[PDB]
RNA sequence: CUUACCACUUUGUGAUUCAUGACUGGGGUGAAGUCGUAACAAGGUAACCGUAGGGGAACCUGCGGUUGGAUCA
RNA sequence: AGGACCGAACCGACUAAUGUUGAAAAAUUAGCGGAUGACUUGUGGCUGGGGGUGAAAGGCCAAUCAAACCGGGAGAUAGCU
RNA sequence: GCUCGCCGGAAGACCAAGGGUUCCUGUCCAACGUUAAUCGGGGCAGGGUGAGUCGACCCCUAAGGCGAGGCCGAAAGGCGUAGUCGAUGGGAAACAGGUUAAUAUUCCUGUACUUGGUGUUACUGCGAAGGGGGGACGGAGAAGGCUAUGUUGGCCGGGCGACGGUUGUCCCGGUUUAAGCGUGUAGGCUGGUUUUCCAGGCAAAUCCGGAAAAUCAAGGCUGAGGCGUGAUGACGAGGCACUACGGUGCUGAAGCAACAAAUGCCCUGCUUCCAGGAAAAGCCUCUAAGCAUCAGGUAACAUCAAAUCGUACCCCAAACCGACACAGGUGGUCAGGUAGAGAAUACCAAGGCGCUUGAGAGAACUCGGGUGAAGGAACUAGGCAAAAUGGUGCCGUAACUUCGGGAGAAGGCACGCUGAUAUGUAGGUGAGGUCCCUCGCGGAUGGAGCUGAAAUCAGUCGAAGAUACCAGCUGGCUGCAACUGUUUAUUAAAAACACAGCACUGUGCAAACACGAAAGUGGACGUAUACGGUGUGACGCCUGCCCGGUGCCGGAAGGUUAAUU
RNA sequence: AAUUCCUUGUCGGGUAAGUUCCGACCUGCACGAAUGGCGUAAUGAUGGCCAGGCUGUCUCCACCCGAGACUCAGUGAAAUU
RNA sequence: CUUUAAUGUUUGAUGUUCUAACGUUGACCCGUAAUCCGGGUUGCGGACAGUGUCUGGUGGGUAGUUUGACUGGGGCGGUCU
């Protein structure tokens, strides 16, 4: 029946979007650690 | 009046109601509220501090006043309002001066009656009067812890104070829970009794009353597994253990009573 | 031929009545069994009425009332 | 009036059959319960792991729960296979 | 292209979420479509989403987040004042036709509207981060009025009919038309106005709140829809001319009335109730400092400005969530005809479809069904499953009971159609006429026309008339649990949890307690008729004896006793 | 008895026959008064027993209409080994 | 000088009274068109309360573990020198 996934952008993003992701100490942190595992899409970009 | 109910279904066979019609039935003085939003017993960090609390009604708050101030100008009770932040019955007053204020509303609270607040004041279900002025053994109303706090003794309904002596600056007086508790007596305390007194009726009925009242229903501690609750284990009901807070505590000794910066205020505990 | 009324008779569901039934409540009779002695004398704690509770049992005890109570109270 | 009655939407999930390498990692069909209420739903928010939440089953906490998931200590240790 | 069949409160239409070119055209068919494929949501190309008025920005704030300084904390950080963000909510304005392959309250036609700046004129006290009002708010129910819209008649166009009949009482179709402007009505609410005085609204205020008089009362807000104008316009059946055959140009009749309706509107109303029902800005008003021939304010009109993003398409699905072109999941809006209580249902309309393997054959057996002699639960752990029952009205209905119920108890009877009553009644609706008038969407009295149930008679066809779909099986004895509810998402819905009620116990407020190292915070802007904890679990009758052991409450004189000295 | 081991206790009721059911007795292995006792109208997709109607549940299956099953053509799996 | 009593003096035991640390989640003022914070004023309380070090008690709220072997399956029982 209903899955676990409902969509939804405006919280996908204040989730685990690069701004609400530089907000936190050891969220600018995640970042720096792709950012040296040079990934691509840093967090959800657009 | 308290009026039963016809048992016309289930869950409304029992309730007994509570009602006193001279009690305004329009919307209140809107100037003198302020929303609420519930809290649903949550802390800051939205971590549940005192359980079952949650649901019920908007319930948006009044204003009372239970300071008292503006002395020597009287007023005459406007009307007669329903308070759902308080059990009393919070009352309109609006004073000569032309300003409206709020007042639980004691025993004679008859619409259209006269009030004053003062070191003359009057000896009068109403008027607020610091302690130092009142007679002794008046059945006052609703105290004030210290002077000019603001008053926080026998507010809830058809409580009520008995100023049992007077020693000096301090007046002994007795709570309604049966303690002799001291005073600055330098404190306004009002007269008469609070209104209603009749609220320790309502049977409610229906669980649904408590619920949209604001209250969740609470979980049994020997009816719960035992990670859970001090009074867990299972396979047919069982005990065998002390009867114990959810934190291993005698829920039916000790006193957790610890202060010790107001014994000196207390004379007989409450008994 | 047909319709209407209606007898027998059919069905469902109550009411009343008599009989009857594992068992059981207490009530009546029964020479001589047991347990105690409550009442009639001041009956040995004066008795009884109503009422309430208690007890193997008569009964006891509490509350009020009555005299249909003994003494020279 | 009513946690009132019958009954769609809507919410739920008592029975049986079928499916069981399914149409499907819980559904389909015929019945079934609640249906103005402790109702039901959209949108956004707050509770973070020995911690939360729980009308209490050890139930839910992203198909995972008697302690989530991810990475590290880490080639843990494995008188056993 | 002609049939056939299926959906149609949808399997239709539009939209949010989410998708992100899937849209359209032309092409190509390898791989992708569970087949073939000339076809596609596939490949390759181009083309395609045009706004002052729709939305997002944008003002305003809710939850909650963030947070100068600040208060805390080994560090990291926690918290929080001012304040700043944050919609799912409040603030301003566009409608109707036409058009594209594909855009549409964006482009074209017509007819409007909002706000700001600048100007002309008339009049005037303007002036806030400030005061006041207003925005601005619950549940349930009870009407009436209105529209949507349907039905029928008229009117207009067309039609005389593959087979008996059909030019008059006949068949098919259409009958539409918005914003805005004026009117301000069914109805809802409320008495106005002047003057004076004042311990209130942190200062002030003419505003608001309070007090006096005086004077009139027909005042003042509000508000569906109707009616005009919009509009001699558009649209409009249909013809006439053209076609690449998809589709084109031109032309154009009638276009009214009655009745019936809503879950929509009047209605943020009205009545009533207890569980007592956002905030802030826009807005109106009042003053403050200031200004003080000024500036501004108000109205009329003229003019300029209205930026920028979004706008394709799917959206109960083959474009979203489920690995699939998957019988699952997915919020909002619209709501035709017949019959019906109705968004059930059955058949249909507009609209959309036949589910991307087909052709035969007619074996056992599996799956889904239809019917069965006689019997009728002998089945079986068990009536599991099936079968049965089912409607409206009326008659009538037990123990028991908390007097509400139990109760649709049970058990019955009538139901179609046709004529009469009555050429269509009772009712509903309400046109002239006529009366008068505050006075017109006036009132009265008229009852034409329109619409129209039930009943009672008599007759009549079938085996059967609640004929389909749809649509309770009933009763008796007894355990458990008061009852609605809740629960093991994915084997347990129960006798479990919960609950209203009860009792014990803690708590005097900086409460007890709980989160937190702390600061702080919930409890609660509550204060013992309150809040927490525990156990029991409606209600009725009750709730015995035990304090030795453990815990808990009170005492602490004495015996023993830590650091320390 | 949701508590009874011996246990299908014994007796009565229902039956043609009743280890279940209902009413009793008390010899309560091992009920009992808020980890409440006994009742209790109404309520229940709750446990047990019975009855009427009903019937393919069964005696005992038969026929019939469809979806596979089989034949043809296209595509084209799986477990296991 | 010893056995012992008034004076002073010292120091402990409690018991009052005081203010000046210290508290105030009383009331104002200012920072400030603020509810936090800070300073000031006043009132209340007051060397108490509270905290730091040390220390007795309590402490399944929490945490790390233990909880033997033989055994004609294990357990029970018995055994282990
Ligand atoms: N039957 C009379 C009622 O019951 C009771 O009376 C009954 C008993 O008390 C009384 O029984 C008595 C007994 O009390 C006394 N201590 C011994 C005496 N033998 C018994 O007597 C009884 O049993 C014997 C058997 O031997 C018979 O013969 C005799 O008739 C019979 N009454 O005999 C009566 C039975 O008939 C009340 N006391 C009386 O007031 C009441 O009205
Ligand atoms: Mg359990
Ligand atoms: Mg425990
Ligand atoms: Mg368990
Ligand atoms: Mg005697
Ligand atoms: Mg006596
Ligand atoms: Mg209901
Ligand atoms: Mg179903
Ligand atoms: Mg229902
Ligand atoms: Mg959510
Ligand atoms: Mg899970
Ligand atoms: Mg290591
Ligand atoms: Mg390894
Ligand atoms: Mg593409
Ligand atoms: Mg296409
Ligand atoms: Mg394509
Ligand atoms: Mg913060
Ligand atoms: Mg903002
Ligand atoms: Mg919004
Ligand atoms: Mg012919
Ligand atoms: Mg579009
Ligand atoms: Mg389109
Ligand atoms: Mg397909
Ligand atoms: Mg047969
Ligand atoms: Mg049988
Ligand atoms: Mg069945
Ligand atoms: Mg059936
Ligand atoms: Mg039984
Ligand atoms: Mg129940
Ligand atoms: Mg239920
Ligand atoms: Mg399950
Ligand atoms: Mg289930
Ligand atoms: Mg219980
Ligand atoms: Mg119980
Ligand atoms: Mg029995
Ligand atoms: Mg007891
Ligand atoms: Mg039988
Ligand atoms: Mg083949
Ligand atoms: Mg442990
Ligand atoms: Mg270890």
């Amino acid at each position: 029946m209903k899955r676990t996934f409902q969509p939804s952008v405006l919280k996908r993003n204040r989730s685990h979007g690069f701004r609400a992701r530089m907000a936190t100490k050891n969220g600018r942190q995640v970042l720096a650690r792709r950012r040296a595992k040079g990934r691509a899409r840093l967090t959800v970009s657009k | 009046a308290v009026v039963k109910c016809k048992p016309t279904s289930p869950g409304r066979r029992h309730v007994v109601k509570v009602v006193n019609p001279e009690l305004h039935k329009g919307k209140p003085f809107a100037p003198l509220l302020e929303k609420n939003s519930k809290s649903g017993g949550r802390n800051n960090n939205g971590r549940i501090t005192t359980r079952h609390i949650g649901g019920g009604h908007k319930q948006a708050y009044r204003i009372v006043d239970f300071k008292r101030n503006k002395d020597g100008i009287p007023a005459v009770v406007e009307r007669l309002e329903y308070d759902p932040n308080r059990s009393a019955n919070i009352a309109l007053v609006l004073y000569k001066d032309g300003e409206r204020r709020y007042i639980l509303a004691p025993k004679g609270l008859k619409a259209g009656d006269q009030i004053q607040s003062g070191v003359d004041a009057a000896i009068k279900p109403g008027n607020t009067l610091p302690m130092r002025n009142i007679p002794v053994g008046s059945t006052v109303h609703n105290v004030e812890m210290k002077p000019g706090k603001g008053g926080q003794l026998a507010r809830s309904a058809g409580t009520y104070v008995q100023i049992v002596a007077r020693d000096g600056a301090y007046v002994t007086l007795r709570l309604r829970s049966g303690e002799m508790r001291k005073v600055e007596a330098d404190c306004r305390a009002t007269l008469g009794e609070v209104g209603n007194a009749e609220h320790m009726l309502r049977v409610l009925g229906k669980a649904g009353a408590a619920r949209w009242r604001g209250v969740r229903p609470t979980v049994r501690g020997t009816a719960m597994n035992p990670v859970d609750h001090p009074h867990g284990g299972g396979e047919g009901r069982n005990f065998g253990k002390h009867p114990v807070t959810p934190w291993g505590v005698q829920t039916k000794g000790k006193k957790t009573r610890s202060n010790k910066r107001t014994d000196k205020f207390i004379v007989r505990r409450r008994s």
